[PDB]
């Protein structure tokens, strides 16, 4: 018999639920009254991509806030220049069903997944004038959602088989396998101190993890729906999820518990990218409307549309410096936004 | 513009020119699905024709075939099936001879179901492979059809049996009108099958031929 | 069978572990949120635009 | 690994033709772009001809536009020169380098051993002394300003030691070429420039031979040799 | 008089609606092209809209014309040179209608070597032989010749041979080969095997409203050019057979653009 292990279960269950009411006095709405709305904000389209023969269903920028990488369903992973908007890179895929794109930080390495459940690793300081696969990968049995570089050697993988992997580029082979979801992990974002980094999966729920020993600490709950994008706060110690609900929330890695909540009655949408800017002010969250509203952090509150995407809004990133931010939608277009 | 910033443009222009020119040879190949519910015949049909999913490539009459086997992904349908949108047609296999093995042949209406309406899908002509009908007459002069549908009332025979599976797969669209449904029967010897997935996707291009020309 | 049962015993393991972590209170954890954008706030491009002289788009 | 060998060299009578053949092997020579330099004896080097990855774009020198002629063959990795009336000044080292748009710049990082052929930018003195174990800075000046609405300064630093074809040092008087000791650095303002060296080596000396590729039009340097002291 | 009343009333009817529906047809046109993989429809459709175009530039020229009862007499060179445009305009029209009958036929009789064989240029030698033909059959004419009336009858032992030359080789061929191609089109679009009801009719019936629409506006100002060899005598009723023609230019957008 097993029903006593159960009963312990969700004893436990509710001291974690009365745990997070203890802690909880005061919301997030409520303390931000007295601060000064942001008011409206608009960015237009400085720079637009073309080259793109299929729907985008992935992008990341470089540490240097140039360099833009691109991931279709072409084939084709395309290195932008953001500033001159010419093409760096042209790697062709042997698989052309890729679902994220990752870049190095160090910028000497470029990773892509999708249905083949490889992570194929491209080197992009080639003595030669291509670029080759440094590694593939190999061991997942789902498919890659979402990759991510700790380091020019220890890379991050989630993909539709549960479970979370660290890989290390020299051996090819599993360091640390992340376990404990149970629907597919879809995204991924790593801590600005690389040490944590949080998952989100079809199961409605987002956990934190360790890199060093391969173990979970804290599971959010909160969302009705399954979750596709999310991502890490500027300072850390927070992070914003997204999922198909049209609804965005805020935990934080201490509190353990949602803050506030972004959402319209206007929206019924799904949300893809939920990528923070830099102050953390700002909330971008791409949408399947052809939209990426602009969400006030603090107060959430409707700041800002970006709009001009004629399909499906599938990835969108803040640079490093958060000077512009870039949007990649089904439409094989990607538009820089900016200020004025 | 510098030197070195002249000459990088040149690259860029070159790139999209080697790019432009892939995306032509691609849109000229014609891309099937492979959709078949628990190993219903999946290896019979792929071998007729001339690790996770399997690309198989093979030309027919001066057109070349694109086809994916993703049945093996064994994940979350909905998270990766919006990558096929836009294909030419979904080819899918049940065999006869599982009726008799939460019957198998719900198990294949549930998942036609999923993918007759499902909304990437809402004109994608769906190819359907009733494949094994060697095994299925000799399983009918066995074991009756009416174990896998209560409501059967004609005899146990075989022409009409068939049509009452190739039927109940014919009623699960709800949107008949804007998609067509082909229906065959593919034995172990058979060798016009490749044929009639030239003859679904001919009307396929059909329509989208005349799509650009502003008709439709 | 045993899976299950191990399965069970590791989901309640698991879960001890997240109610035994030290946990602070929501208004501190509000204040350095907010803290960390008003600092940042001068230096965010996304909030203040900046002039077409500095601004690299 | 990469290599570069050159091939139709010998002598050549004045008012004849002659073509180099500068071989390609270990990299991929479509999408590299090729230049032809020559050095004539105990001299400095001075560009000739530059062929673009697709061989639309080409430029010429202005003492060898119209009289010589270049191609290059992708499928064969080799690179062409032909050459129409040699004058007696056209006696000189031809090497061929390979230049790819890399790291916001075009490095010419690989140069070629070099065949036989018998028929602005100053710098500071050809000759200065120098020992082993002590950090020497080397000079060098600009007729114009190098710098780029960009904020990219193009300088290229380049080492020939001796009995051994030139190799490339700093590149965008920034960023040290691959494979280079990190004692090597290169400062400036956008016409007048300096490279300081840490510690100096016994492998370090040469001629140092500085290079503009603002335009195309990259005038070389004369060169300054580091002999060792007695 | 009452011929100049209802003819005034016509002609401001082409360019106040066609002009706006021309425009946005323009407009998405280019775009078209520009986006990655152009079919050869897309640049004769393009270069039909750049033609009537041309036709309703110069259609205001004939405004004043009917406005007055045939007031504002200019000089040669300039009506020529309204004439020269607006006859291009139609003739250029009547064979990139054509031209794209063809291409539907060929889409739907043969759509598997349609599939792997357009290219982009194809459509631009179509444009482009369309072109070359309209302006080299114009410019004959119009080196051989209120508006311009009756010449001196021995002028006219020439002038009339090269219209019905003009009419025979350059709209009766592209009429045969548009009903060509559209007879088969209709005819094998109701025996195709799956087929949508409600998409069938659609494809039948614009192709019909299609070749009404290249017989009733292109077919009474060139059958006027037979009329002129048998009865050698400069038609009375071009003037309101070249409006028919003119509601082509703004009615075809309509048909596209949809």
């Amino acid at each position: 018999e097993l029903d006593q292990l159960r009963q312990e279960a969700e004893q436990l269950k509710n001291q974690i639920r009365d745990a997070r009411k203890a802690c909880a006095d005061a919301t997030l709405s409520q303390i931000t009254n007295n601060i000064d709305p942001v008011g409206r904000i608009q960015m237009r389209t400085r720079r637009t991509l073309r080259g793109h023969l299929a729907k985008i269903y992935a992008m990341h920028w470089g540490t240097d806030s140039r360099l833009l990488v691109s991931a279709s369903q072409d084939g084709k992973l395309i290195i932008w220049d953001s500033y001159t908007t010419n093409k760096v890179h042209a790697i062709p895929l042997r698989s052309s069903w890729v679902m994220t794109c990752a870049y190095a930080p160090s910028g000497n390495y470029v990773a892509c997944g999708g249905l083949d459940n490889i992570c194929s690793i491209y080197n992009l300081k080639t003595r030669e004038g291509n670029v080759r696969v440094s590694r593939e990968l190999a061991g997942h049995t789902g498919y890659l959602s979402c990759c991510r570089f700790l380091d020019d050697n220890q890379i991050v993988t989630s993909s539709g088989d549960t479970t979370c992997a660290l890989w290390d580029i020299e051996t090819g082979q599993q360091t640390t396998t992340f376990t404990g979801h149970t629907g597919d992990v879809m995204s991924l974002s790593l801590a600005p101190d690389t040490r944590l980094f949080v998952s989100g999966a079809c199961d409605a729920s987002a956990k934190l993890w360790d890199v060093r020993e391969g173990m979970c600490r804290q599971t959010f709950t909160g969302h009705e729906s399954d979750i596709n994008a999310i991502c890490f706060f500027p300072n850390g110690n927070a992070f914003a999820t997204g999922s198909d609900d049209a609804t965005c929330r805020l935990f934080d890695l201490r509190a353990d518990q949602e803050l506030m909540t972004y959402s319209h009655d206007n929206i019924i949408c799904g949300i893809t990218s939920v990528s923070f800017s830099k102050s953390g002010r700002l909330l971008l969250a791409g949408y399947d409307d052809f939209n990426c509203n602009v969400w006030d952090a603090l107060k959430a509150d409707r700041a800002g549309v970006l709009a001009g995407h004629d399909n499906r809004v599938s990835c969108l990133g803040v640079t490093d410096d958060g000077m512009a931010v870039a949007t990649g939608s089904w439409d094989s277009f990607l538009k820089i936004w900016n200020g004025s | 513009l510098s030197a070195e910033d002249k000459a990088a443009v040149e690259r860029s222009k070159m790139i999209d020119r080697n790019l432009r020119e892939d995306g032509e040879k691609a849109a000229r190949e014609v891309k099937l699905l492979l959709l078949g519910a628990g190993e219903s015949g999946k290896s019979t049909i792929v071998k007729q024709m001339k690790t996770g999913i399997v690309e198989t490539h093979f030309t027919f009459k001066d057109l070349h075939f694109k086809m994916f086997d993703v049945g093996g992904q064994r994940s979350e349908r909905k998270k990766w099936i919006h990558c096929f949108e836009g294909v030419t047609a979904i080819i899918f296999c049940v065999a006869l001879s599982d009726y008799d093995l939460m019957n198998r042949m719900h198990e294949s209406m549930k998942l036609f179901d999923s993918i007759c309406n499902n909304k990437w899908f809402t004109d994608t002509s769906i190819i359907l492979f009733l494949n094994k009908k060697d095994l299925f007459e000799e399983k009918i002069k066995k074991s009756p059809l009416t174990i896998c549908y209560p409501e059967y009332a004609g005899s146990n025979t075989y022409e009409e049996a068939a049509a009452y599976i190739q039927c109940q797969f014919e009623d699960l669209n709800k949107r008949k009108d804007t998609k067509e449904i082909y229906t065959h029967f593919t034995c172990a010897t058979d060798t016009k099958n490749v044929q009639f997935v030239f003859d679904a996707v001919t009307d396929v291009i059909i329509k989208n031929n005349l799509k650009d020309c502003g008709l439709f | 069978n045993t899976a299950s049962i191990a399965q069970a015993r590791k989901l309640v393991e698991q879960l001890k572990m997240e109610a035994n972590i030290d946990r602070i209170k929501v208004s501190k954890a509000a204040a350095d949120l907010m803290a960390y954008c008003e600092a940042h706030a001068k230096e965010d491009p996304l909030l203040t635009p900046v002039p077409a002289s500095e601004n690299p788009f | 690994d990469v290599q570069l060998v050159e091939s139709g060299g010998g002598l050549v009578q004045p008012g004849g033709s002659r073509k180099l053949s500068c071989s390609a092997s270990g990299f991929a020579f479509s999408s590299f772009g090729m230049h032809w330099v020559r050095q004539a004896p105990e001299k400095g080097l001075e560009w000739v001809a530059y062929i673009s990855s697709g061989s639309g774009t080409i430029y010429y020198a202005d003492t060898v536009k119209g009289r010589f002629t270049i191609s290059r063959d992708d499928p064969k990795n080799t690179l062409f020169l032909q050459m129409t009336s040699l004058r007696s000044e056209d006696t000189a080292m031809y090497y061929c380098v390979r230049s790819i748009y890399y790291y916001g710049s075009s490095p010419f990082d690989f140069w070629g051993q070099g065949t036989t052929l018998t028929v602005v930018m100053t710098q500071a003195t050809s000759s200065v002394p120098v020992t082993p174990g002590e950090s020497v800075s080397i000079s060098c000046r600009s007729s114009k300003s190098l710098l780029h609405s960009n904020g990219n300064t193009y300088l290229y630093w380049f080492l020939q030691r001796p009995g051994q074809s030139p190799q490339l040092l700093i590149y965008r008087m920034s960023n040290l070429a691959s494979g280079v000791p990190d004692r090597f650095s290169g400062s400036g303002s956008g016409t007048a420039f300096t490279l300081t060296i840490s510690r100096l080596e016994a492998e370090d000396v040469g001629v140092y031979y500085c290079m503009q590729h603002l335009e195309y039009p990259l005038t070389f340097g004369a060169g300054t040799k580091l002999e060792l002291k007695a | 008089d009452w011929k100049s009343s209802l003819i005034l009333m016509a002609y401001i009817i082409i360019f106040l609606t066609g002009l706006p529906a021309n425009l946005l047809a323009l407009r998405a046109f280019v775009g078209r092209v520009r986006q990655p993989q152009p079919a050869p429809v897309h640049i004769l459709l393009l270069s039909l809209t750049l033609a009537d175009l041309l036709l309703l530039l110069l259609l205001p020229f004939k405004i004043i014309e009917a406005a007055s009862n045939f007031r504002w007499y200019l000089p040669k060179i300039v009506c020529a040179l309204t004439g020269f445009g607006f006859y291009s305009s139609i003739y250029c029209s009547t064979w990139l209608l054509a031209g794209i009958s063809i291409e539907r036929y060929l889409g739907v009789a043969f759509p598997v070597q349609y599939k792997l064989s357009r290219r982009p240029l194809y459509g631009v030698i179509a444009a482009l032989v369309a072109w070359v033909m309209s302006f080299g059959h114009c410019t004959i004419v119009i080196i051989v010749q209120t508006c311009y009336e009756n010449f001196t009858d021995e002028q006219l032992d020439v002038v009339l041979p090269v219209r019905l030359e003009l009419c025979l080789v350059l709209f009766f061929i592209p009429m045969a080969v548009t009903i060509f191609c559209y007879w088969r089109f209709v005819w094998i679009m109701l025996t195709q095997p799956h087929v949508g009801a409600q998409r069938r009719r659609r494809a039948v019936g614009l192709a019909v409203v299609t070749l009404l629409n290249f017989l009733v506006c292109f077919g009474p100002y060139n059958v006027s050019h037979l009329v002129g060899f048998y009865q050698r005598k400069s038609p009375w009723w071009r003037s309101i057979a070249v409006v028919f023609s003119s509601l082509n230019a703004s009615l075809d957008p309509l048909l596209f653009y949809f």
